[PDB]
RNA sequence: CUGGGGGGAGUAUGGUCGCAAGGCUGAAACUUAAAGGAA
């Protein structure tokens, strides 16, 4: 088969992640979706979108949704780029070359937050699941995994080795020894969530879900427990809303520094933090009124060392920033919005006045994109290309470039057309409005005000072009014609129900209308017949399509599945099940029986009509595909959707026994090892030093699993069970019973793991030695004769130690008991009355017998 | 303030349901509640008054104060557990209530008396264990009660068991109420354990029969 | 006296003896004490 | 306020006249949604 594939992807500028920003003011780091794009702001051309290698719906594309790209973030000196995605991969890439160098999947969820650190070879990631994982780049391996917090990570801020500080998506700050990965000092920032940190060395600042904004003295080389972080004082913004990035600077040529809190909805607060000089001489101004009420008014802080500033909006809501500044006249901001837009703002400052109102935008990046989502796509005879939104951002594109060279301002405009000869568009508006626009000439040919009394919802042209179909949410369709370039209301038909969709078949026979009572009609366009009534889709029914030899149409609908009707009879003959959301648009290909389908779950599918099945699952969109339009002729299609995109679609084993055995010999040929190292050193300091032996390295094993001899043949013994264990101590020789009991020898000479596996010791040693007792006592050696006698003093040592404080507990408890019971049990001195309270006051408890 | 409401005299002021206030000994005609947004209530009986303070926001404060400081001190336990010092930890476990982390605090304390070298713990650490109250102490052997019930983690048990007896009045011990259904639970498996552990020592002398007929051998 | 279950609802308390509290598990010993309290239901 | 078939208790029915089964519903021209049922 000639299968499809991805050609090329546009329409984004700005997405749902940052920005960082590169200095020659300067070029812009940015996120489309899955792929970043750089933009230079002085001009604002595309002068790159680097992207991955493999095109998305190609061979070897996987089956699901493509990674949105969520973190940017840039070294600058050594020219990298490690940017983060929603699965959590992190792709480390050379600017040069534009290849990726690193691939850090690690995490489990999206992630939150890049950071390089000390300068180069070093990055740390924060991540929705609560993990924060440091990365080597030399090493390409995970270092550490910091890993105590519960929700989400929101910031945070490290020095090189010893010292980071996270705070998450639970109200919580940590303070993180980097030396020992252990988490020194939690505190609760914000009582909601925590979703700010900034930090110039002295002050740290926090904030939270609702203008309380949060100043913290962290002092680093405090000692206390709690006090590493202490909290000095909260203050008030002018949102409400959640301010969710927090950023400093220190400004040269005096020196001085400026944080900004920008917030959920379309404003960024500024601050400028004041200097000691001003600290010094504005704390006796509060101090007036000459000392316990000036203390409380001295401790009760944060509008006395922090000043606000110019509070810059914007016209949308705002989702990253990143400034640059000279002078302190030239504090230079860029702004990525949510409605895909950068702004570069620059607020002046005199050193004591902002010297403006409201601050001034001296750039904006707005031109290839919409604003809005796009309602609706269609495309010239091949080469151009028309986007319809809500703000009124109707675009000619052209597809052989990708930019926009045209557009216009609407309304909130849902469907629109093409005019046969190109160079002119029809396009109806959310209201009663229906509008014309052309290519050569400016916007409006004509409006007509009062085409439909409601929602107009969709309309067509006929195939030559002259006469058109508008059907509208007031239960009616229209038909128009051009009279000469305007527009001629002749006719209109009123159903009893709110009409949402109309085509007409590509040879001027059948028009086609699904309205909402989930049905369509099948009309003859010469006689308003009333055909067919095609009935049986059980919700409101969404985009037809006829057939090139007008015999076929497909029926797509809000219920998940698109029916395939034959239009001679009305009969179906298909009702298969898509899309697990909603198919919003459906189209044919030109000249065969094969059709596309786009739906409401971010996947557009392609099918055959004649087997019935989907020859193509193609997933290259993030969210809602709103339109797609097919070429005329050729057939490549385009696929237009939620998230502001606009994309091109063309054609292509031991066991117990012998691991105790071999655990005794390496073990006890360390013990030895060390103490004939031991002898040698006690000989060569009690005669001539002139020589020793060189140096016993220690076993492999024993320091890479960082025990002492003792502790790795003991959890060995531990590990082995209890049904074989009698078969295991039966199975080993008489030599590695005599390294048995000098490994037995050894361990109850640290009295710590004597005593903690005491039961273990005796069992095992007690069936050792009554299970070879006939060699044993038949052994002629001295040292194994005080071995004997120095494991049975410290054995039984043990052992009388325990059952000593047994015995003591027993009888003090009883003691305890009886005392309790002559203090305050009854007064019975007849003994049948007395043996009936008791037998009515005993512990009863009821068995299961068998009679 | 615009929907919930006081209603009077059940014996007591109610508002709306939720909140039974303090009320009164007796019946109740009143209700003044009409400073500026909703200040001071006064209710008043046949003769006693009150004066009902203010918004009830001064409890959330409180509220939000305690989680603050129960992961503070949260975040105290796990630097003690991590650098030792085990007599710091052990009241705060003992305070927070977690028990495994106590089963540690006693178990590695335990085996580092075990170590070096009248005192069974570190001194302080045993002082530290003399000086807690009866709800302590009465938790304390709930838990050594339920330790005592295996034969891997009854010294522990029976060795805060052998503290708390040494280190405590023994008649405060038996008036503390709850523990006499406690020591009768625990008694029993002492006496398992002294079985077992005497059964073990007394089979421990094949060592030396095994001495003395190596002593034969020549 | 056997070590039934706990008188809190914070708290685990396994018929081994040793008593563990929610406060205290990591989300790991969670998730396995939920599945292992899983399997001793289904038996 | 005159008009009457033929005992009681049962049994069978290859006759005649009826009433009645199926089998998840939606759901067929469509192997089709939501939701419900059952286990």
């Amino acid at each position: 088969y000639q299968r499809f594939e991805q050609a090329a992807a546009f329409g984004v500028i700005a997405s749902n992640a940052n920005c960082v920003w590169i200095p020659a003011p300067g070029q812009l780091i940015t996120s489309a979706l899955e792929d970043v794009n750089i933009w230079d702001i002085k001009t604002g051309d595309l002068v790159s979108k680097l992207s991955d290698g493999l095109p998305p719906g190609a061979s070897d594309a996987r089956g699901a949704k493509p990674a949105e790209c969520t973190y940017l973030e840039a070294h600058k000196d050594t020219d990298l780029l490690a940017v983060g995605y929603a699965d959590g991969v992190i792709k480390v890439w050379d600017l040069m070359s534009k290849t990726v160098l690193l691939n850090f999947n690690g995490h489990k969820a999206a992630i939150t937050l890049l950071q390089f650190d000390g300068t180069g070879t070093r990055l740390i990631s924060g991540s929705k699941d609560s993990n924060i994982i440091v990365w080597d780049l030399v090493g390409e391996v995970g270092l550490y995994k910091l890993r105590s917090h519960k929700d989400s990570i929101t910031g945070f801020w490290c020095q090189g080795e010893d010292w980071l500080i996270s705070t998450s998506k639970d109200g919580m700050i940590k303070l993180w020894d980097l030396k020992t990965h252990q988490c020194i000092e939690t505190h609760i920032a914000h009582t909601g969530e925590c979703w700010g940190l900034a930090v110039k060395d002295d002050l740290l600042i926090t904030t939270g879900t609702d203008s309380q904004v949060k100043i913290w003295k962290l002092d680093i080389e405090n000692d206390k427990m709690g006090g590493k972080l202490t909290e000095m004082g909260i203050f008030e913004k002018q949102s409400k809303q959640r301010g969710l990035k927090i950023e400093f600077i220190t400004n040269s040529s005096d020196k001085t520094s400026f944080f900004y809190i920008q917030n959920a909805d379309k404003t960024i607060e500024t601050f400028r933090i004041r200097k000691e000089e001003e600290i010094a001489r504005g704390l006796k101004k509060r101090e007036k009124r000459l000392l316990t009420e000036e203390e409380i008014a001295k401790s009760i802080y944060s509008s006395f060392i922090l000043h606000p500033f110019q509070t810059i909006r914007s016209l949308y809501k705002i989702k990253s920033a990143s400034w640059t500044t000279v002078s302190s006249s030239k504090l230079e901001l860029v702004l990525t919005t949510s409605s895909n837009t950068i702004e570069y703002y620059s607020i002046p400052y005199e050193k004591r006045d902002p010297t403006s109102p409201a601050p001034l935008k001296t750039h904006t990046i707005e031109l290839q994109g919409q604003r809005t989502d796009v309602r609706s796509i269609d495309i010239s005879d091949d080469n151009k290309l028309l986007a319809t939104a809500s703000n009124g951002s109707l675009k000619i594109w052209n597809i052989k470039t990708h930019k926009c060279i045209r557009t216009f301002e609407c309304g909130y405009a849902l469907t629109c057309k093409f005019l046969p000869g190109g160079l002119l568009v029809i396009l109806g508006t959310r209201n009663g409005e229906l509008q014309l626009f052309d290519l050569a000439s400016s916007s409006l040919l004509d409006t007509i005000e009062d085409a439909h009394d409601a929602a107009i919802w969709s309309l067509d042209l006929t195939s030559d072009g002259k006469r058109l179909v508008t059907g509208s949410a007031d239960k009616t369709v229209k038909f128009w014609d051009f009279k000469v370039l305007k527009l001629h209301h002749d006719t209109t038909l009123e159903l009893t129900d709110d009409i949402l969709c109309v085509r007409v078949s590509p040879d001027d026979r059948y028009l086609a209308i699904s309205l909402l009572d989930n049905t369509v009609k099948v009309f003859f366009l010469d006689s308003m017949k009333f055909y067919l009534s095609l009935y049986g889709h059980k919700l409101p029914v969404l985009s037809i399509d006829i057939s090139f030899d007008s015999k076929m149409i497909i029926t797509s609908s809000a219920d998940k599945n698109i029916k395939i009707w034959g239009l001679d009879f009305g009969d179906c003959h298909k009702s298969l099940f898509a899309h697990q959301d909603s198919i919003m648009n459906v189209k044919f290909l030109p000249q065969s029986h094969n059709f596309f389908s786009c739906s409401k779950d971010a996947v557009v599918k392609y099918w055959d009509g004649e087997k019935f099945e989907c020859i193509q699952k193609l997933y290259a969109h993030q969210s809602e595909v709103w339109a797609l339009a097919v070429a005329t002729d050729g057939g490549f299609v385009v696929s237009s959707s939620h998230d502001h995109s606009i994309r091109i679609w063309e054609e292509t084993s031991l066991k117990a026994g012998e691991r105790l055995m071999e655990a005794l010999d390496l073990g006890i040929a360390e013990i030895e090892g060390l103490e004939a190292y031991n002898r040698d050193m006690k000989l060569w300091q009690r005669k001539k030093l002139g020589e020793a032996p060189i140096k016993p390295q220690g076993n492999a094993v024993l320091i890479a699993v960082n025990k002492t001899p003792e502790q790795y043949i003991m959890d060995t013994l531990l590990r082995i069970r209890m049904s074989q264990l009698e078969d295991a101590l039966m199975v080993m020789p008489f030599s590695y019973v005599l390294k048995f009991l000098k490994f037995i020898d050894t361990v109850m000479q640290n009295k710590t793991l004597l005593h903690s596996h005491l039961p273990l010791i005796c069992k095992n040693l007690f069936f050792i030695i009554k299970f070879n007792h006939k060699e044993l006592v038949s052994q002629k050696n001295e040292e194994l004769k005080l071995q004997i006698n120095r494991v049975k003093t410290e054995l039984r040592s043990a052992l009388k130690s325990t059952e000593d404080d047994l015995g003591f507990n027993v009888q003090g408890l009883k003691f305890v008991k009886q005392q309790w019971n002559l203090r305050h049990n009854y007064e019975f001195v007849d003994e049948y009355d007395q043996q009936e309270k008791e037998s009515n006051s005993a512990r009863k408890r009821v068995f299961g017998t068998v009679i | 303030n615009k929907q919930k409401q006081l209603i009077s005299c059940g014996a007591d002021g109610l508002i709306k349901c939720l909140k039974t206030l303090d009320g009164h000994n007796n019946r109740l005609w009143a209700l003044s509640t009409m400073n500026d947004g909703d200040m001071i209530v006064s209710a008043d009986a046949d003769g006693v008054f009150q004066f009902w303070k203010d918004c009830t926001e001064q409890e959330i404060e409180e509220e939000q104060e305690k989680a603050k400081l129960q992961v503070e001190q949260e975040q105290s336990l796990q630097n003690y557990m991590s650098k030792g010092d085990w007599t710091n930890a052990f009241l705060l476990a003992m305070t927070l209530d977690h028990p495994m982390r106590l089963f540690n605090v006693l178990k590695r304390a335990l085996g580092e008396s075990r170590s070096r070298q009248e005192v069974i713990f570190n001194e302080e650490l045993d002082q530290a264990i003399s000086i807690l109250n009866d709800e302590q102490l009465i938790l304390l052997m709930k838990r050594c009660r339920d330790w005592n019930t295996n034969a891997k983690t009854h010294t522990i048990a029976q060795r805060t068991i052998r503290c708390i007896l040494m280190h405590h009045n023994i008649a405060k011990l038996s008036e503390i109420p709850g523990m006499v259904k406690i020591v009768d639970a625990i008694i029993p498996y002492t006496q398992r354990h002294f079985t077992r552990v005497d059964n073990l020592v007394e089979q421990s002398y094949i060592l030396d029969y095994a001495l003395v007929e190596m002593d034969k051998l020549f | 006296y056997n070590v039934g279950k706990a008188e809190k609802d914070g708290e685990i308390r396994l018929k081994n003896g040793v008593a563990m509290s929610k406060e205290e598990l990591t989300r790991e010993d969670k998730n396995r004490l939920r599945r292992a309290l899983k399997r001793k239901r289904s038996k």
